[PDB]
């Protein structure tokens, strides 16, 4: 039971995917080439993995995953590396040309040509589930098929698959760097195509992660390799509790009825507490109350936007490790007695707990620390009202005298979809005002 | 799987990319008869993008070399590495253009353009999933310009999703050795902005600029211009051949680069170049790299994006560096010059990162950018066109071909509207 | 002539390229037309069907 | 001294 | 990737052109140029000499 | 952290921008070709205030030397410590100006500001937090006088917040080299207090008044004149490079010194010169340093306070004494000289303690204070620009090159009031 099934899209979502498979063969006892050193029990020992992988007959488990990508060197180099036995060879879909960083391309002329491929390869993996939580999606908004062919994969499964949960973890363009120069037009026409069709999204950009790693680990000059190592220990943290033993029990399904209040806000977003430096754990006690702090921390924060501009709608904490079920209360109590934190009115009650009993693992040659508790953060904030308006901002600035807009309309989408999600935008703005207004 | 079909032509297109192929055949590890030869895997994986395979092993590119005289391709075949090419893909007529437009796009090299049509028609069928073109040319002789041109409406009308890149050589202002140069630059550019997708500029007095000032080199020739045209010939399509953590073919630099489609002339530099006595007291680190590519002495172009605004701007990176360190360093040139960008556009810049260095280097760089000052690459043409013309100087070379001289006209001001276009962005 | 104004009159005023539709297999891209293959129907569609 | 013998065509050669 | 972050990469580092007789500058390589002239002055004083011989 | 650009002009900008670099070098323990064979490892931590880094262990001075005629720079280029500087850094003009301020001001010094403009800010932003420039430089020539005061005028503007220093070489009154010198210099004095936050005075009459009477040298050298030069070039910012228990960077030993941004004229002297007879018979106590330097025979700049005011005396120690004689020493010949000192600042005296000792020595010190005994300094050149001017003695050199008789005519208005700023605490 307890299947997921992983869709990664794009180069963004592949390298994601390799950071988060690697950290779940040594998780469980996998080796790289499918196999187990052998179980040395009677039968089957441990059946833990089975949300992830499958098991043929001979002993070989194959993950639950589906590679997507529109330009063949990105999976080249999965399909020829260390981990090229572990992946059953039809998993793993490319194009033969890109997006180019083209909603357009990747939504009507490039990602229609694709999508009917890999809606065949995830009907086989959820006919293989006796019983299916919901979907992950793995994708960032600046590129052609991150953003493209993204929007519509979430809108074809809503036809074929109804109300299943289809989560979705992306890369929200970065405030001050940014890779390219058209990501506003593909940014602004993706959050408002997955709005009604998406039950989840949480984000987190490139730029924050890089203010951790510089400053909490000691490594100076961060590759993308150490910032998808991060991502995979906020998606194991999620999904702990249905592989390991837990005290609290939490699913895929209570994360959406316990942040998304009303139907046009699904954005929360992540934070992890004590990510820090093998240096720096010699010398720090990393109790239960003293990680529960430093999740609400703004420099801590895996999103560069300060939650102390706005008001927390609800929380959702996850603790991993040797913890406490009295020392988790006796933190959150402290929390809400501060005044530099402000919940909004309509929400007394706040949190979402949760206490899983297996420590946090130890990567060969990662970043971090061999740490003994640890805490997961998915919290959704009024202070995401300042990021659409730094969005507006730069869609407004390039569409009033309309650069970059033919080549997208003779790219098989027509011209008044500009200014109509845009406009859609327009409403979201304000609908996040009267959430941050009391009931007086 | 991504082919790009090269066409060059001229002996200015000859002599380019004759070292191009040079560059390229090192990169992959390719000996002068054609035998593979390498060490590593990554060499022998996307070597389709360029090269075909024969027999026995042996890999032979994709190149379809153009001229009008006989003499430039005797030049090519018995040079270092001409036994690498195949013999009909030579194309040649048997009597020269001799500095004349005309000539190239009517009177002679119309009956030469429809074999090579039926040579590079029997190439780009031929490709799994066919990229684009490419061209090298120069705006200064007969076959470079007058069927250089001829060559590029035939394929745009024929194959128009395809990508058509080009590398002019556009005529060098002050070191000029052409009288009647201006005729055959100014008759060609109406050809270059209704056909092209991309487009560089390159003047071989910033070649030199680099040579005497950058290089510190005693005796430069062409053989030094033509290899710094094959460093930025190469790094465009860099991540098509070469894995990295985020790639950029040559679809995704044009979609990003272009944001009207007649704004397609750009300005190529590279970054790590050292001269011989400098070479051991430099380091190779990061902003080493993008204090290079933007330094306004470095460009492939004599003209200077102080005086304009940067449309837009490209980078391609090359080696294992971080992407923490090449994404702060672009918002770092974004942000203590700011009157150098365009306000409509935000961000202004697109990055890329390869994996795989050039052979014996550990980091290099690469630039492209869009310009509101290339507009004065033109202004500079016209000065010396409606000078020359409106006493109708060298006029009997070109009317007695076969021409009109309301076509002059009309490429007056088919190119004066690209000055003026240009010119409300400055706005 | 005014070639901002111009440049977006001539992409809103304008019809979208529809694709010629095709489908792949393998799982490395080998790409095929969709109505010469004998899976979409076509020939049923036609006139004289059943006459 | 110029040496042609490449470029001459296979009609006119020797 | 220790060696992104060592602390003396920049000593334990050679330069790309020790002296002009080293291996690694190839044509793809773009330290090593071919009109450099170091066979210019013997060139040049065994021209004066055919000169006066003339 | 605190990067320190070193600006040069001149032959004499070369001469001093050699024998410096060789005293730093053996200071901070660089060889003759760049590298380094030091013993400590406190000869390593502060080290990126003037060396930049190359590969292989290669500390590159961070110094612009700038000249409008290659004679005097192939000297450079070719001496014991000339192979160290990239040469790049090397900016030199075919034509040199040579004894005209009018040349290197509008003709050709314009012409040469345009590429060290490139030079200084490529050597100015590769530093990650600069603490500020330096120059030195010769008021006789046109080179160091004439475009020298153009590079300041520019480099203020550019950089506001920033550091500018001197070390202006001004002409003795009696022995000279230059009839047209007071033009070269008068005229630059203006130009200077806008554009300057702190000088210095530099005079080589004072120099051989210490080779003669103090180290007792026969035969003197302007090599053996810029070790003297070189001796307090250092002893600014030697808290910068090495530790202490009391520290003073170079923004402190102004901010105590320059009451108004008009009075920061000082003249500076050092404590340990010893003829080397005479070097037996003493004790390097701390007496010895601070009774030699308010001894007027030290003083690096030929002019008195006999006459003037103690208006702020600045002291540096280097070496690793006990600091209660310091502050012992400083009370008792503050309160003896009760007419030297003015009265409405009631402590003048600042201090500053370094460990490391200069090389081969075990104590020493370092004085800076202005005084109006400085303004006889320009009483002395501003009596003979009115003793030529009057009837126009050299002026078609001056007017020819683009200028106007406004520029000599406001030139002394400045001499009359700068003057009588200084005049009014007598």
């Amino acid at each position: 039971m307890r299947e997921c099934i992983s869709i990664h899209v794009g180069q963004a979502g592949v390298q994601i995917g390799n950071a988060c498979w690697e950290l779940y063969c040594l998780e469980h006892g996998i080796q790289p080439d499918g196999q187990m050193p052998s179980d040395k029990t009677i039968g089957g020992g441990d059946d833990s993995f089975n949300t992830f992988f499958s098991e043929t007959g001979a002993g070989k488990h194959v993950p639950r995953a589906v590679f997507v990508d529109l330009e063949p060197t990105v999976i080249d180099e999965v399909r020829t590396g260390t981990y090229r036995q572990l992946f059953h060879p039809e998993q793993l879909i490319t194009g033969k040309e890109d997006a180019a960083n083209n909603y357009a391309r990747g939504h009507y002329t490039i990602g229609k040509e694709i999508i009917d491929l890999v809606l065949d390869r995830i009907r086989k993996l959820a006919d293989q589930c006796t019983g299916l939580q919901g979907f992950l999606v793995f994708h960032s908004f600046g590129g052609g098929t991150g953003s493209g062919f993204t929007s519509l994969l979430m809108e074809r499964l809503s036809v074929d698959y109804g109300k299943k949960s289809k989560l979705e973890f992306s890369i929200y363009p970065a405030p001050q760097v940014s890779t390219a120069v058209v990501e506003p037009y593909n940014s602004i026409l993706t959050t408002h195509t997955t709005l009604e069709h998406s039950d989840c999204a949480f984000m987190v950009d490139n730029e924050a992660i890089y203010d951790i790693c510089r400053r909490n680990l000691d490594i100076e000059r961060p590759t993308y390799t150490n910032l998808n190592r991060l991502i995979g220990q906020i998606v194991s943290s999620i999904t702990a509790s249905l592989r390991f033993d837990g005290a609290l029990n939490v699913d895929l399904t209570e994360f959406q009825t316990n942040l998304v209040p009303y139907p046009r806000i699904h954005f929360p977003l992540a934070t992890y507490a004590p990510v820090i430096s093998a240096e720096k754990a010699y010398h720090e006690q990393l109790s239960v109350a003293e990680i529960t702090n430093a999740c609400f921390e703004p420099a801590n924060q895996m999103v560069k936007c300060d939650p102390r501009h706005g008001k927390y709608m609800a929380c959702c904490l996850l603790y991993r490790g040797d913890v406490v079920p009295k020392d988790v209360n006796a933190a959150i109590a402290t929390i809400k007695t501060k005044r530099t934190i402000q919940f909004v009115d309509w929400c007394p009650t706040g949190f979402k707990v949760g206490i899983n009993y297996q420590p946090p693992t130890v990567v060969p040659g990662g970043d971090l620390a061999k740490v003994q508790r640890a805490v997961c953060m998915l919290s959704n904030t009024t202070a995401i009202a300042e990021a659409w308006a730094r969005l507006d901002h730069k869609f407004d600035l390039m569409y009033a005298k309309r650069a970059f807009v033919h080549w997208y309309v003779g790219e098989g989408m027509e011209e008044g979809e500009f200014s109509e999600a845009r406009e859609d935008m327009a409403a979201l703005e304000k609908d996040y005002e009267e959430v941050g207004v009391d009931s007086v | 799987m991504r082919e790009i079909v090269h066409l060059q032509a001229g002996q200015c297109g000859n002599q380019i990319g004759a070292k191009f192929w040079e560059v390229i055949s090192d990169e992959h590890g390719i000996d002068p008869t054609g035998t593979y030869h390498g060490d590593s895997d990554l060499q022998l994986e996307r070597i389709n993008v360029y090269y075909n395979e024969a027999t026995g092993g042996k890999y032979v590119p994709r190149a379809v070399l153009v001229d009008l005289e006989p003499g430039t391709m005797d030049s090519v075949r018995s040079g270092p590495f001409g036994q690498i090419f195949r013999p009909d893909n030579f194309v040649f007529g048997q009597s020269g253009a001799g500095n004349n437009w005309a000539k190239g796009h009517y009177t002679e090299g119309a009956e030469l353009v429809d074999s090579v049509l039926d040579v590079v028609r029997k190439e780009a069928e031929s490709c799994d999933c066919l990229q684009g073109f490419q061209l090298t040319h120069s705006l200064g002789g007969g076959t470079g310009s007058g069927m250089g041109t001829l060559l590029i409406s035939k394929i745009r009308e024929e194959y128009p999703d395809r990508i058509m890149n080009t590398f002019s050589v556009v005529p060098s202002p002050k070191v000029s050795d052409t009288v009647v140069e201006p005729y055959n630059a100014t008759l060609s550019v109406h050809q270059l902005v209704e056909n092209t997708d991309e487009t560089y500029c390159i003047d071989n007095e910033a070649l030199y600029d680099i040579c005497f000032r950058t290089l510190k080199l005693t005796t430069p020739t062409y053989g030094d211009l033509n290899h710094l045209v094959s460093a930025t010939m190469s790094g465009v399509t860099t991540c098509l051949r070469f894995p990295g953590q985020l790639n950029a073919d040559l679809r995704k630099l044009a979609v990003n680069m272009v944001p009207f489609p007649r704004l397609h002339f750009f300005m190529p530099g590279f970054a790590p170049l050292t001269s011989r006595g400098s070479q051991q007291y430099r380091a190779l680190t990061v902003p080493e790299l993008t204090q290079q590519m933007f330094d306004a002495k470095n460009m492939m172009a004599a003209c200077d994006p102080r005086h304009g605004r940067y449309l837009t701007v490209a980078a391609v990176f090359r080696g294992r560096m971080s992407m923490k360190e090449v994404d702060e360093q672009m918002l770092n040139v974004q942000n203590k010059n700011s009157s150098y960008f365009v306000e409509w556009i935000p961000n202004n810049v697109k990055t890329a990162v390869c994996d795989i260095p050039p052979r014996g280097l550990k980091m290099s760089a690469t630039f492209i950018g869009n310009s509101t000052a290339i507009q004065e690459l033109f202004k500079r043409i016209s000065e010396q066109f409606t000078a020359m013309f409106r006493r109708k100087a060298f006029l009997h070379w070109y009317t007695g071909e076969g021409m009109d001289e309301m076509e002059f006209t009309e490429a007056e001001s088919n190119m004066n509207d690209l000055v003026s276009e240009y010119q409300q962005y400055q706005d | 002539k005014n070639f901002i104004n111009t440049n977006a009159a001539d992409v809103i005023m304008g019809v979208a390229k529809k694709p010629k539709p095709i489908y792949v297999d393998k799982r490395t891209g080998d790409k095929h037309d969709l109505e010469t293959s004998g899976l979409f129907p076509k020939y049923i569609n036609k006139k004289d069907y059943g006459i | 001294r110029k040496n042609c013998s490449f470029s001459t065509p296979v009609p006119l050669s020797l | 990737e220790f060696d992104l972050s060592d602390p003396l990469a920049l000593q334990k580092e050679l330069p790309a052109r020790i002296s002009d007789n080293d291996m690694r500058n190839t044509i793809s390589g773009m330290q090593k140029f071919m009109g450099e002239d170091l066979n210019f002055q013997e060139r040049r004083r065994f021209q004066k000499e055919q000169s006066r011989e003339w």
